[PDB]
């Protein structure tokens, strides 16, 4: 299974219009080693999906959102569920690749009273006190706080890669617009130059939050390579009997 | 006759006045202390030593950068002092300033604090009062939110952390608070939730209001999220200080002993 | 290719898929800018994106997007276009489309509409074929309207009737009658399709052909009125009124009796002043009695199975009449190259009713074009979906050879080594069709999938031999992915201790029988016993690949992979058939004894059409279980899915409700008891 591959069946997977859903597990099996991917809870908490797979032989954990299942929006189950999933790969040296499609975290009353702000934070714990390669990857909308929720470059990620069609924004372009020109009452123009100028990586490239935008059709490869260079990273973090995750 | 002495005095008296005097009569209508008279309580008298007083945000987009629009400090006092003569970072939010909405220059205020802190092994705490995110700064705010958090998760573990909720707070500003040690709120002023009712009324139509999704008492009895609740503003900064007296200041640190009876 | 030819600089390609790519491809040897127009959806196309520019024309339906002619001319102006081509059907039959056109600076590549005209109505086609001096199938002129009348008509023309509605691409609305009762209940239900999708009512009865060859003239014609007809193209075999495999020499058809057909199609062109390229149909019978069945304006779908033995270009040519140049080749220059077969490889189900239409997006997609005397015309990609807005075609795959052995061989090579992944081809078809004895020695009908599987297609029944070569393949393949789990990099603390096992005894469940197979490796030779046959397997044995040759006792097997899983069960696609097969060891095969066996009973669906709609997708198949709020599929009925829930037992006996068919309400989308 050569490490260069391409899958251009990638190229057109992400609708154009945001209102529409696909499957991350097409992209997960194109991107992988042979299409083989074993799979942790596949019925639990089915809105994020992690499992191990290969990448040019070696063992990687692969954490993804799913838009079909509530949107891909996080809640709490799949906070834990992806929390401990990538505190495993962590313990034993298994690099980590992300594919990021979140439009935010969940809301209502009941996430709300269940303690969604401490898994929440469960997996932003996890993703941070991360020390293998992580690899990332946006291939569509990333809003709020589970842009950097989802492992973003500032969390100390090694490399950060959108697809053409990413959406990184502060949060909702609409609720933006409404929040900031709410004295102008003119948004007809303003949403247009708002979505124009900010529903694009461009702002987030520019300031260098992601390392290229890569072509859908490459992504294999690129990863590929990747894994080889971070093969060899270490990181120094000041000393503790252990930390205190948000349990 | 050089203008930087005036200059620097007016800066320094604008500064130490937040966002206007009329602001502050508000803030003190809503039964509310401001940032500096927050930390003067926290701290032993005459020994705040406060940093970066005159860093500005440097966004300039949507016309922020009109004079109007720059405030000295930038809606955060950070510094350090001593607590029963123990040394403390302590970090506050001042909700005159743009609502203290997270920007740029707030978020880098905060993460030199919190770098200092753990070069030399002392507490922070962090009083928490704010909006949510500058959507004015752009990007910056969700890159200064994950830095902010980074720190926290780096030392956590190494240095102890607490935060007191002394205001409404919402957004990812909601992650700091879960990501320390220890989160006290202040009854019926403060709020910790993701997303405000309206955003509620949006997606399933439930009505509830401020307090039942993100009060004290929610978060205190029923979501396991905070830790205590108290009064007011100076009881509760008087019970952080009692708290503040048994914890150690360092992991390296042995377990505080005191004068027994 | 001569590029001193101005023809037109700038043409407007109005179709979608293969013909469209092939079409700018053909415009790309001119050096002619290609304006190739697409739906919002199909912006991403291959066609879209290899043409010089493109406007969108509209949504995703085709009546919306390519039948909005608002947008049609919008995309007109914005590129100033100067040619159009209506491709395969679409809006060829559009005498409106021609009419505009003709408006616009666009010139409507192709015949007259007068003839247009002529051939939409089967009665006027008839009559104006019997004065072109062309032998007619049997039967009576003129339009029926009384029950009476057509018995009548069946009185004088015979027993097999051909009650026939006019217009129709491809032979819609052909029925078959065989009784007087026949004739009339017929005549009947007839007149209701008729209504029902044409409303012409020109039932066009005549008599019908038993063993027929449905044999294809194409006739080339400049502006100036030449005609010349190129060799011919059989295509015997077909089902549901489509035609699935295209012989362009006919075996059964002979050198004298092919140039009285094309003199006669000649005539019959010069008749009307063809200016195009056309195609005349005949019912070819044991006395090669050729009846004309319908004349098509439009160019033929399967037009390259002959431009392979013709040698000539048939789009070249026919832009260059659209210049309105004469016909620079003669009836001379027209020599046969060869031998030349054509298959259409479409997204349908062959298993059901002999291909059922499917939906899904294509992960994997890779042609044989590595195969000499192989070539693909298609105009999707890995990525591109099927879409229920148009019709479902793959592609079309055609091998050219010195005989017809060649040439099926070559279709038999190409198609094994075809890769298709994320929807449901009809491979297995094609190539049972391509290696049948009867469709190998040349005795073949119009009825061919109706007789040879009287049941229904069931797949390629491998022999003996064969049964061991695909036990050996699936045992070795198995120990193959075994032996490279075994294979680890070296730890430098915990060396790892590679087990020594010699022979893999295993137990494979092919159908219903279980085979003790012994497996031993050498190399890269396995050695293979199935209860007692000995058999060499050789191969790179490369398990990443979709396409893994073998080489079992001398003999070269190309097969694929398609699934696996820990639990044993492999997928293998061995000579166009897949097989499930489950491999286990000897210990565990034993140990499973002990294993319950978890059944499931779902039998007996039924349910009518309460709603009308288009299908989104199909959910049941004949002998599922329904009950109370079991629903048989998904109807849309302006914009609203319901759930149509089934409330009661019965029994299926066939399925009408199809993904992508506008099924109205009380269809009985699934017949039933």
């Amino acid at each position: 299974d050569p490490s260069d591959r391409l899958v251009p069946e990638l190229d057109t997977i992400v609708p154009l219009e945001s209102t529409k859903a696909y499957n991350m597990v097409d992209i997960i099996h194109s991107v992988v080693d042979e299409r083989e991917f074993f799979e942790i809870m596949p019925n639990y908490a089915k809105n994020i999906i992690v499992g191990f797979a290969r990448m040019n032989g070696r063992t990687v954990g692969i954490v993804g959102n799913q838009p079909k299942v509530a949107s891909g929006c996080l809640d709490i189950n799949s906070s834990v569920k992806g929390a401990r999933f990538v505190r495993f790969c962590d313990a034993f040296n298994i690099p980590l690749i992300t594919f990021v499609d979140v439009p935010g975290f969940l809301p209502g009353t009941a996430q709300e009273y269940g303690g969604i702000i401490r898994h929440g934070a469960k997996l932003l714990y996890a993703f941070a006190e991360a020390t293998v390669p992580k690899v990332t990857v946006i291939t569509r909308k990333a809003y709020g706080g589970a842009y950097y929720v989802m492992s973003s470059k500032h969390l100390c990620g090694d490399t950060n890669y959108a697809w053409p069609t990413a959406e990184i924004a502060v949060m909702g372009a609409k609720g933006a617009v409404e929040i900031i020109f709410k004295g102008h009452e003119n948004v007809e123009a303003a949403q247009a130059e708002y979505i124009e100028k900010f529903a694009n990586p461009f702002p987030a490239a520019v300031r260098g939050f992601v390392d290229d935008i890569i072509q859908p059709s490459s992504t294999r490869a690129r990863i590929c390579c990747d894994l080889d260079v971070l093969a060899s990273k270490k990181v120094q973090r000041p000393w503790r009997k252990h930390a205190n995750i948000p349990l | 006759a050089t203008s930087v002495n005036e200059r620097i005095e007016n800066k320094r008296r604008t500064a130490l006045l937040g966002g206007g005097q009329r602001r502050i009569d508000a803030q003190h209508k809503r039964g509310k202390l401001t940032a500096r008279e927050r930390i003067s309580l926290l701290l032993d008298p005459g020994s705040f030593v406060e940093s970066d007083m005159f860093v500005e945000h440097r966004c300039a987009d949507f016309g922020m950068a009109a004079d109007k629009n720059k405030f000295p400090g930038d809606s955060v006092v950070t510094g350090r002092g001593r607590i029963n003569g123990r040394l403390v970072y302590v970090f506050s939010q001042d909700f005159t300033v743009f609502g203290g909405s997270l920007s740029g220059a707030h978020a880098q205020k905060i993460c030199k604090i919190m770098d200092q802190a753990i070069t030399v092994g002392a507490p922070v705490i962090g009083l928490n009062d704010s909006g949510g995110a500058r959507i004015q700064e752009g990007v910056e705010s969700l890159a200064g939110y994950a830095d902010i958090f980074l720190r926290n998760v780096t030392a956590s573990g190494v240095i102890p952390q607490i935060s007191l909720i002394m205001g409404p707070c919402a957004g990812g500003a909601v992650y700091s608070p879960a990501l320390t040690d220890f989160t006290f709120m202040v009854k019926d002023t403060s709020y910790l939730f993701i997303t405000g009712p309206d955003v509620v009324k949006s997606v399933t139509n439930e009505d509830v209001t401020q307090e039942e999704l993100g009060g004290a008492k929610t978060h205190t009895t029923m979501s396991g999220v905070a830790h205590r609740a108290f009064e007011n503003d100076v009881d509760a900064l008087c019970n952080l200080r009692d708290f503040f007296n048994y914890l150690p200041l360092s992991s390296q640190d042995p377990a505080p002993v005191r004068e027994c009876h | 290719y001569d590029p001193n030819e101005k023809t037109f600089d700038k043409i407007l390609v109005a179709n979608r898929g293969e013909i469209a790519c092939r079409v700018i491809r053909t415009c790309k040897k001119m050096g002619i800018k290609t304006v190739a127009i697409h739906s919002d959806v199909d912006a991403s196309s291959v066609h879209v994106k290899m043409a010089d520019e493109a406007v969108c024309v509209g949504p995703a339906p085709t009546s919306k997007s390519y039948l909005n002619m608002d947008a049609i001319m919008e995309a007109i102006k914005k590129t100033r276009a100067q040619a159009v081509h209506p491709g395969y059907g679409f809006l060829s039959e559009n005498k409106e489309f021609a009419r505009c056109l003709a408006a616009e600076d666009v010139v409507f590549i192709g015949p007259d509409t007068h003839a247009i005209q002529a051939m939409g109505d089967k009665i006027e086609s008839k009559l104006l074929a019997k004065k072109a001096e062309v032998n007619t199938i049997p039967g009576f002129d003129g339009v029926v309207k009384d029950a009476e009348e057509a018995v009548r008509i069946a009185r004088e023309i015979g027993y097999p009737v051909m009650i026939k509605a006019s217009a129709g691409g491809g032979g819609k609305g052909m029925r078959i009658a065989w009784d007087d009762e026949e004739t009339r209940d017929g005549f009947r239900l007839s007149s209701q399709e008729a209504a029902s999708s044409f409303g012409d009512d020109r039932l066009l009865i005549e008599k019908f052909i038993d063993n027929p060859r449905h044999i294809e003239i194409q006739v080339l014609g400049d502006k100036h009125g030449n005609a010349l007809w190129l060799n011919e193209r059989e295509c015997s075999i077909q089902r549901r009124n489509q035609k699935v495999v295209e012989e362009a020499p006919s075996i059964f058809l002979d050198a004298e009796t092919r140039r009285a057909m094309g003199e006669q199609a000649v005539a019959l062109a010069r008749a009307v002043k063809y200016s195009s390229a056309g195609t005349v149909e005949f019912l070819v019978d044991s006395k090669k009695n050729f009846y004309f069945l319908e004349m098509n304006t439009r160019l033929q779908v399967e037009h390259p199975v002959t431009e392979c033995i013709t040698g000539l270009d048939l789009v070249q040519e026919m832009i260059r009449v659209a210049k309105g140049y004469p016909l620079r080749h003669k009836q001379a220059d027209i020599r046969i190259n060869g031998w030349a077969v054509e298959c259409r490889v479409y997204a349908e189900d062959p298993y059901k009713s002999f291909g059922l239409p499917s939906i899904g997006r294509l992960s994997q997609y890779q042609e044989p074009l590595h195969l000499p005397g192989v070539r693909v015309d298609s105009g999707i990609q890995p990525g591109s979906d099927i879409s229920i807005y148009y019709d479902p075609m793959i592609s079309k795959l055609i091998t050219y050879g010195s005989d017809r052995t060649e040439a099926l061989k070559r279709m038999a090579d190409a198609l094994d080594n075809y890769v298709i992944r994320g929807v449901t081809h009809n491979i297995a078809l094609l190539r049972e069709v391509i290696i049948n004895s009867r469709f190998v020695k040349g005795d073949i009908s119009t009825k061919f999938l109706s007789d040879v599987y009287p049941d229904g297609f069931k797949g390629h029944m491998l022999t003996k031999s064969e049964k061991n070569q695909l036990l050996a393949i699936a045992s070795s393949l198995f120990v193959a992915f075994q032996l490279r789990a075994q294979h680890f990099q070296e730890n430098s603390r915990m060396p790892v201790i590679k087990p020594d096992i010699a022979n893999w005894e295993l137990s494979v469940k092919l159908h219903d029988k279980v085979h003790t197979v012994v497996a031993s490796n050498n190399g890269s030779v396995f050695s293979v016993e199935v209860d007692g046959s000995k058999l060499n397997v050789t191969s790179t044995w490369n398990l990443a690949s979709p396409l893994l040759s073998v080489s079992v006792d001398g003999t070269q097997r190309t097969v694929q992979c398609l699934s696996r899983e820990a639990g044993g069960n492999m997928s293998i696609q061995f000579l166009g058939t897949v097989y499930k097969v489950n491999i286990l060891t000897r210990l565990a095969a034993e140990l499973n004894k002990f294993m319950l066996e978890k059944v499931t009973e779902d039998t007996s669906s039924v349910l009518r059409s309460p709603m009308p709609g288009v299908v989104v997708a199909v959910s049941v198949k004949p002998g599922d279980a329904v009950a109370e709020g079991q629903e048989i599929c998904v109807i849309e009925a302006m914009k609203m899915q319901n759930s149509m829930t089934a409330g009661k037992t019965g029994t299926v006996k066939s399925v009408h409700c199809q993904a992508g068919d506008t099924v109205g309400e009380g269809d009985l989308l699934v017949e039933l008891e």
